């Protein structure tokens, strides 16, 4: 059930509003949904990246967080929304 | 990741694995620079865990990997365990990662950056392929 | 940042 070799998968970002349709009130501003596309992040994926490519480089948009307890490929995966937290990151590096 | 595909070895250079004392991979991470890794707060990382960079095949003994000690865990004060909100933790490494072709950092966005619904992105990791 | 030396193939 657990892979030796690194896995990858392309998936689309959802809007929080649309995401709330699946998860309701569990969805907070600091969260961003992706998936519900035939792929799913799963146990052990947590903390890993959700990256989007633009102007040639990959940007961390999300952090694998939670989702379907079954890793259903038809339910959106929930990631920590990096934009909502990047200020904290930068402050933290700055001060340390 | 369920319904994923095997990545080109070393093509996701920021991808790190969080391992316990027993060598068990329990979470993923992303290098943002040579001294810091971004991960999820719920990963519950401790300075007893190790950051593993440059891995492809966690089963291979022939890869040039870097097992990096963690100097300090920085859990976002906004993190809410109950709702899993603001699920982010920063790990300051004791010794800096040696960047190479297979070990490098991901970019971070600006707080005002827009990531539009419908945009196709990619997620990577050693999580279950089958629940 | 963000540019793999070894380009990922999706």
């Amino acid at each position: 059930n657990t892979p030796d070799r690194l896995q990858q998968a392309s998936l689309p970002l959802l809007s929080n509003t649309n995401c709330k349709k699946y998860w309701g009130t569990k969805i907070k501003d600091a969260m961003i949904c992706a998936g519900a596309s035939g792929v799913s992040s799963c146990m052990g994926d947590s903390g890993g990246p959700l990256v989007c490519k633009k102007n040639g480089a990959w940007t961390l948009v999300g952090i694998v967080s939670w989702g379907s307890s079954t890793c259903s490929t038809s339910t959106p995966g929930v990631y920590a929304r990096v934009t909502a937290l990047v200020n904290w990151v930068q402050q933290t590096l700055a001060a340390n | 990741i369920v319904n994923g595909e095997e990545a080109v070895p070393g093509s996701w250079p920021w991808q790190v694995s969080l391992q316990d004392k027993t060598g068990f991979h329990f979470c993923g991470g992303s290098l943002i620079n040579e001294n810091w890794v971004v991960t999820a707060a719920h990963c519950g990382v401790t300075t007893s865990d190790v950051v593993v960079a440059g891995e492809f095949d966690q089963g291979s003994s022939s890869e040039k990997i870097q097992k990096l000690k963690i100097a300090k865990v920085f859990k976002n004060s906004k993190y809410n365990s109950l709702t899993i909100n603001n699920d982010i933790t920063l790990l300051k490494l004791s010794t800096a990662a040696s960047f190479s072709q297979t070990v490098s950092a991901v970019c971070l966005p600006s707080a005002s950056d827009d990531f539009a619904a419908g945009t196709t992105c990619v997620t990577t990791g050693w999580g279950l392929t089958r629940y | 940042c963000g540019v793999p030396a070894i380009q990922p193939v999706l």
